[PDB]
DNA sequence: AAAAAAAAAAAAAAAAAAAAAAAAAAAAAAAAAAAAAAAAAAAAAAAAA
């Protein structure tokens, strides 16, 4: 129907003298800029945003979403075509695919004659001797797709999609285009691999190899050949776009390129691409037709919503962010601000806070102390441990959310699972894997199988998951900090038993947790009218009760804590003195006492994390003692509820 | 034809034999119909012209 | 050889009695209005009752459902040009309008086991329980090329000969052009039509006991795919046809035979009521007109059949009402499903209760105490054992999403079965993972529990928890819990019997006439239509034996159902006089020295009663159709919780 | 002027090679499916104060 010279004039128009104010304000060609850059080799994606394409030419972004893998070869016609012009210098050759290019480019120059045509076949393949990749950025006038309702009538369009990270192969090279060296001539053979297999050429077709009617039998080499980062990952319906009755539907997507190893498994993404079709030839095929399989061939993957990514490194901010974490009662307003909806639990909330930020990890002459804070919210029915916790699963940027028994046993630790890329037994992680350095919500604590517990405990200490079954052995890598609810012994804090005997942990596992929070909710008029009061409104307004600081979004939360994060502090030795004698205190009173929980140096390293914690919410590089003070507050009110 | 007792430890699942099938040539589309099957576990060759 | 028919008598004929029974217009313009209503919603499938054929034209009828794809080709010609007609640029912007078929099929209505071969080429409904879904893949229909080489672009249609002769010419996919010179495919330019295959097993309380079950296999195309997922009790109408083998040689004779659907239904029950602006119109009248005591007379008739039990039965009209979730920005959550449990004596019509609410209820499910354990019950994750990959798998609580479990013997359940409940029974998800996958199923359900106290019966003398052997955890997110108590006072026992004899000597009008026994044995099933996807409607019932004479009337179930539906998508907002009434009772219920001595609490009082006291005001105000929740409904609420929380202990 | 000749010169029949056309044409091997059974890990219910 329509001309594709025109349309490659109309792409080449668009990348050339497209501009836009980005830089500070100063106008910039958005595009001729990362011409340049790849053309001196110090780039390879361009991604073309089609929102700057629809500022003058919206029937082209049109066109483009229609036909999307048409469009994606004009583009990188267009843009090889513009890369001449726009190089400034010579390539350095970084690579060594670069020297292939050089020696091919110059061969073909030396052996040009210029008007003599040459055979069709008698040429480099393009994707030969690219050496960049061009990559869609889907309009936002398109609303994002359902990967339900991403069927046939969309085959070859461009389509966004969001879902979670189910499975990601690891980052295999695929063949682009088989490169292949004769016995007798001299000449290279080139294969543009489209299909998912290929026969691999047996003689070579070159010239001299024809004229001599020789054998000329080919060698088919990785050396000349292309190949690319390819990776194959399994994305998944959110829960809230699922319909009444169903189960969430998978989509695979196939990642080449630039876009590997962004997403891993827990990952929340957005993907565009162009859903696409593998031929599915081969089988018994019950059904005459051509079937195919399908998937989203990827063009931009942005992980976000609580993986978001590209704040991370956009730390600098406003003027705002930096007096706000320059005010003193900043380490108060982010405590307020986990789970606002929930009333009270102030305390629990400061300690949540510390859990998300964490302490620093030492590495003392191969003696390794982790920094993680670990915490134990043991409470009575209804005081909002599993809203706390769910919160918390949405708040962290790696979290996993468990609950009793559905993801128990290898649903925590790895399993060995058969791949399809190479079909061979991959090891898959599970919720302490998926979590290894964030987060992960244990919930029903209690009820938990004693595998798991056991499996538990040497995460929480060695940070590691030692596996030595039949299909696996491996120790996997679990770096997580484990924040777990439980209730006491009998469903409900009996207070004519002792402390120990309605936690029901052992001492082990309760030394495990640097916190563990008892949480009792014993009926009083005022405290109940309150909390009545705030739940009313919630239900009434959606919303929290409006106060006096407005509670953060939670990216800013995400911001500030991941900005916290990198602020490792060290105790200073003026303060060696005063926390000893606080442990030594504490220790003292422990057994000085009849109701008290097993203590020992891991309430010292309890006392330590949750200082350095402390120091860095205030991004200071030394721990002061007002820390430790807050630290052994927190401690301390962590039973306050016994009295 | 004979008559034997026993007792019956699997039955498969109902399927369909033909009795009667029509083949069609490929190229001149003519139709070689009724042609009839025989009963039992007895199979066919197609006529190879 | 290619021909074309210039003259088929019987497609002129067929084309114009279906283009004849399509236009409908004087004939009170049903299939009139049901054409332009596809167009209106952009749809491109007309479902067709084959009654309003028969009635039509029987010749057709016959025709039809006995020379399945020769009268659907027709049909669907003339339903393109009925289309066209009422509008043609819709009718051009699809290729092909299909026509399904609904209704009554006299001997074309079969199971799995009962489709044999005497159905090849016909229309037949097929009920059954779907056990496996194919993905859902594209086929290409048309396959759009273009030669870089000569800038040419061509197109190549590929016909549906999916139980017809393909010869190998008809799925040749051009790769070069005529001078060999490379094609590539237009992907976005190309026409694929989605394709899925799923097997329909005979349903296990259909089958004969015993023996092992039999299956079909049926092909959906486009908009018909998704249609059904593994576990869906459906009921598919399609052609019953034998595939092609693959060019032999040699043939064995044997053929696979599949159902061509030409459409697939869910069970009626779960399906959204047809509204007619009269019942439309009964509904307002009947909220606005009683508003005061709508609430009792919806409550009182429930389970008609059930005397007594009057708190019982409001409790379970909220139930079937709800609460109102309430989703937060920062994506917290607060359900608004009522939980409700029944503990009592014996025979005291509790598993009664449990299966009313199964027949009424939309998305019911059953379950005994050891019935479903754990896996069955929430999900489960298994191996695809083909694919090598993980499958989720739906259990009770994922099925009965939007609707109720009702768990009979919930104390005989296991203790890691409740435990396993405890995460749906709050947050309404089923969190679930092997190490391959990953997924947080959506369980919105309502439980309706049945269970015994220990030492089977109710003991007066002990404290209620005592006496229900479930702990504070269990309890709490039960957000009522109903002693059922087999009272053995004379009076109660006048009332309840003469109700019970009462009940058994009632004959159903016309269908008893006298001695008549119920039972149908294994084909009068089959000999009719099934009442589970089959197609003026009163308000009250009229008086009969079920009650003696009274002024106070007696809802219709059907009208019950129709306004039970409406009601349930309200929304109503609580007010601040409700909020304040329901923060101060809540204050007071939580403070034990209001509630007298020797008076234990059945369950205790947490921030979950608040909740659940705001659920079932809401509820309340739901069926009142008040869209907020005024005083009224929160005095209700606190009473049915003060009658529900608290138990007089006897010496 | 006609009378023998003595060739064309047309036909029927033959040959007589070409050069093109026409006519013959199942059995052996494989793979996939669906079903089994088997080593291992995992998840249940009987034990006692
Ligand atoms: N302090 C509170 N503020 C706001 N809401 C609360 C509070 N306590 C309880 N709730 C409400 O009560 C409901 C139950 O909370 P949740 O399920 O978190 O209890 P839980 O601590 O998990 O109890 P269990 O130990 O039984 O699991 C939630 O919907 C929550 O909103
Ligand atoms: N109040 C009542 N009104 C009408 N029928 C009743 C009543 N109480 C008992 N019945 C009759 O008793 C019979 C048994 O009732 P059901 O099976 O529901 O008892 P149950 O409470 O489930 O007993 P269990 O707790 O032992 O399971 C039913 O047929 C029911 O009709
Ligand atoms: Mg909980
Ligand atoms: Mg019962
Ligand atoms: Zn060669
Ligand atoms: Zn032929």
């Amino acid at each position: 129907l329509k001309d594709y010279a025109l349309e490659k004039e109309k792409v080449k128009k668009f990348l050339q003298e497209f501009y836009q104010d980005d830089e500070l304000g100063k106008k910039q060609f958005k595009y001729g800029n990362q011409l340049v850059r790849l053309a001196h080799r110090e780039q390879v994606a361009l991604y073309v945003d089609l929102d700057d394409v629809a500022e003058d030419d919206p029937e082209l972004v049109d066109s483009i979403c229609e036909n999307a893998r048409r469009y994606a070869k004009l583009f990188a016609d267009a843009v090889q075509e513009l890369l001449p012009q726009y190089k400034e210098r010579e390539v350095v050759n970084k690579d060594v695919l670069d020297v292939y290019i050089e020696h091919r480019l110059m061969m073909e120059q030396r052996s040009r004659d210029p008007g003599m045509v040459r055979s069709p076949q008698n040429q480099y393949p393009a994707e030969l001797m690219r050496r960049f990749e061009l990559y869609f950025q889907g309009p936002s006038s398109n609303k994002p797709r359902v990967i339900r309702e991403v069927r046939a009538d969309s085959v070859g369009k461009l389509v966004t999609v969001r879902g979670i990270v189910t499975r990601v192969s690891e980052v295999k090279p695929k063949m682009v285009v088989a490169t292949y060296t004769c016995d007798q001539c001299g000449a290279e053979t080139y294969q543009p691999i489209q299909s998912p297999t290929f026969m691999p050429l047996i003689m070579c077709p070159s010239q001299e190899c024809q004229t001599n009617r020789s054998g000329g039998r080919l060698y088919l080499q990785t050396r000349g050949s292309r190949f690319i980062k390819f990776q194959e990952m399994k994305m998944q319906e959110h829960s809230d776009q699922v319909p009444v009755g169903n189960i969430p539907r998978s989509i695979t997507v196939l990642v080449e390129g630039e876009n590997t190893r962004i997403a891993q498994p827990g990952d929340h993404v957005s993907v565009t691409g162009i859903f696409l079709p593998i031929l599915r030839t081969g089988f018994r095929q019950v059904v005459q037709g051509l079937l195919s399989e399908t998937y989203l061939e990827a063009h931009r993957i942005v992980k976000m919503n609580k993986s978001e990514d590209d704040e991370s490194g956009a730390g600098e901010l406003t003027r705002e962010e930096l007096r706000q974490i320059a005010e003193e009662d900043f380490y108060e307003k982010l405590a307020a601000s986990i789970a606002p909806e929930i009333y009270g639990h102030e305390d629990v909330k400061k300690a949540l806070l510390l859990l998300l930020v964490g302490g620093v990890d030492q590495s003392p002459r191969g003696m390794k102390i982790r920094g993680n804070i670990n915490i134990c919210l043991m409470g009575d029915p209804g005081v909002a441990k599993s809203q706390l916790l769910s919160y918390i699963d949405r708040l962290a940027p790696r979290s996993q959310y468990t609950t009793g028994r559905g993801s128990s046993g290898v649903g925590l630790t790895a399993a060995v699972l058969r791949d399809s890329v190479s079909g061979e037994l991959t090891l898959e992680g599970g919720a302490l894997v998926l979590a290894d350095q964030g987060v992960c919500c244990i919930d029903e604590f209690d009820k938990m199988a004693e595998a798991d517990r056991t499996a538990i405990h040497e995460v929480m200490e060695q940070q590691t998951i030692s596996i030595a079954k039949a299909g696996i052995l491996t120790t996997l890598n679990a770096r997580c900090s484990i924040l777990a609810a439980a209730n006491p012994a009998y469903g409900r804090y009996n207070p004519r038993r002792s402390l120990e005997q309605n936690i029901q942990l052992p001492a082990a596992l309760l030394s495990r947790f640097d916190l563990l929070w008892l949480i009792q909710d014993r009926p009083d008029r005022d405290n109940d009218l309150r909390l009545a009061q705030h739940i009313t409104y919630v239900h009434q307004h959606s919303r929290q009760p409006p106060s006096q600081f407005e509670p953060l979004d939670m990216k800013l939360m995400r911001r500030y804590i991941a900005m916290c994060r990198e602020k490792q502090p060290m105790v200073p030795e003026s303060l060696a003195d005063y926390i000893t004698a606080a442990y030594v205190e504490m220790r003292r009173e422990a057994w000085a006492s009849k109701d008290a929980t097993y203590t020992s140096a891991r309430t010292l390293l309890a006392i330590l994390r949750l200082s350095t914690a402390l120091a860095r919410l205030r991004m200071v590089d030394v721990v002061e003692k007002e820390d430790v003070n807050e630290a052994i507050r927190l401690m301390e009110m962590s039973k306050d509820s016994l009295l | 034809l004979v008559k034997i007792p026993g007792i019956i430890i699997a039955a498969s699942a109902v399927r369909a034999k033909a009795t009667r099938i029509s083949i069609q040539c490929r190229s001149c589309r003519n139709t070689l119909t009724n042609i009839a099957m025989r009963p039992g576990l007895e199979g066919y060759a197609l006529p190879r012209k | 050889a290619g021909t074309v028919v210039l003259d088929d008598v019987e497609l002129r004929e067929a084309q114009r009695d279906y283009l004849d029974f399509l236009d409908d217009e004087e004939d009170q313009g049903i299939y009139q209005s049901k054409v332009r209503e596809l167009i209106s919603d952009n749809q491109y499938r007309l479902i067709v009752n084959v009654n309003d054929l028969r009635r039509k034209n029987e010749k057709r009828a016959n025709r039809l459902l006995n020379n399945a794809f020769e009268e659907l080709v027709a049909f669907q010609r003339a339903l393109k040009d009925f289309v066209a007609s009422i509008d043609a640029t819709y009718a051009k912007q699809y290729e092909e309008f299909y026509v399904g078929l609904e209704g009554s099929f006299g001997s074309k209505h079969v199971s799995p086991r009962t489709l044999t071969s005497c159905f090849l080429s016909c229309v037949v409904c097929v009920e059954g329980i779907v056990t496996k879904c194919s993905l859902v893949r594209p086929k290409v229909v048309r396959s759009v090329h273009y030669c870089p080489a000569t800038k040419k672009t061509i197109e190549r249609r590929y016909s549906d000969l999916t139980t017809l002769v393909a010869f190998p010419s008809s799925s040749v996919y051009p790769t070069k052009d005529e001078e060999n010179n490379p094609l590539e495919t237009e992907y976005g330019l190309s026409v694929y039509k989605d394709h899925q295959t799923i097997t329909i097993q005979e349903m296990p309380e259909k089958a004969p006991a015993g023996q092992l079950p039999r299956s079909v296999d049926v092909i959906l195309d486009d908009d018909l795919v998704d249609k059904a997922k593994p576990g869906d009790r459906v009921q598919v109408v399609g052609t019953y046809r034998c595939l092609p083998g693959k060019k032999g040689g040699y043939t064995s004779g044997t053929f696979r035979t599949v159902l061509i659907a030409c459409n697939v239904k869910q069970m009626s029950k779960d399906a959204q009521p047809s509204f007619s602006a009269e019942d439309i119109a009964k509904i307002k009248k009947f909220s606005k007109t009683r508003s005061k005591d709508i609430f009792d007379q919806l409550a009182k008739s429930l389970a008609p059949s059930i005397h007594g039990h009057d708190y019982v039965k409001k409790a379970i009209l909220c139930l079937l009402l709800g609460g109102v979730e309430r989703d937060l920005e920062n994506g917290s959550h607060i359900r608004g499903d009522i939980n409700i449990l029944l503990i009592g004596d014996p025979s005291v019509a509790k598993s009664q209760l449990l299966r009313y609410v199964l027949c009424t209820a939309p998305r019911a499910i059953p379950t005994t105490g050891r019935g479903s354990s754990g896996v069955g019950l929430t999900a489960a994750v298994t191996t695809d054992q083909e694919t090598g990959e993980r499958r989720l798998e739906a259990g009770a609580m994922v099925l009965a999403d939007r609707g109720v479990v009702c768990i009979d013997e919930f104390d005989k359940m296991s203790d890691m079965d409740r435990t396993a409940i405890h995460e749906v029974m709050e947050q309404g998800r089923v969190t679930i993972a092997k190490a391959g996958i990953h997924a947080r199923l959506n369980a919105r359900c309502s439980v309706l529990a049945a269970a015994n106290p220990v030492y089977g019966r109710y003991d007066q003398y002990k404290t209620p928890m005592e006496n229900i052997g479930l702990q504070d955890s269990l309890l709490s997110r039960f957000d009522l819990l109903f002693i059922m108590l087999d009272q053995m006072d004379p009076e109660q026992d006048r009332e309840i019997s003469d109700h019970v004899l009462r009940m058994h000597r009632y004959r159903a009008p016309g269908e008893q006439d006298g001695d008549a026994m119920p039972l149908g044995s294994a084909v009068d099933i089959l000999a009719t239509d099934d009442p589970n996807f089959s197609q003026i409607y009163e308000k009250h019932d009229n008086l009969l034996h079920g009650t003696k004479k009274k002024k106070e009337k007696m809802v219709s179930a059907a009208f019950m159902k129709k306004y039970i539906h409406v009601a349930k998508i309200i929304k109503p907002v609580l007010t601040q006089e409700s909020a304040t009434y329901i923060a101060e009772e809540y204050s007071r219920l939580r403070s034990q020295d209001s509630m007298s001595s020797d008076t234990a609490r059945t369950s205790p009082v947490t921030a979950r009663t608040l909740e659940t006291l705001i659920r079932l005001a809401t509820a309340h105000a739901k069926a009142r159709m008040s869209k907020t929740v005024d005083l009224q409904d929160a005095e209700e609420a606190v009473e049915l919780v003060q009658y529900a929380y608290f138990k007089k202990v006897l010496e």
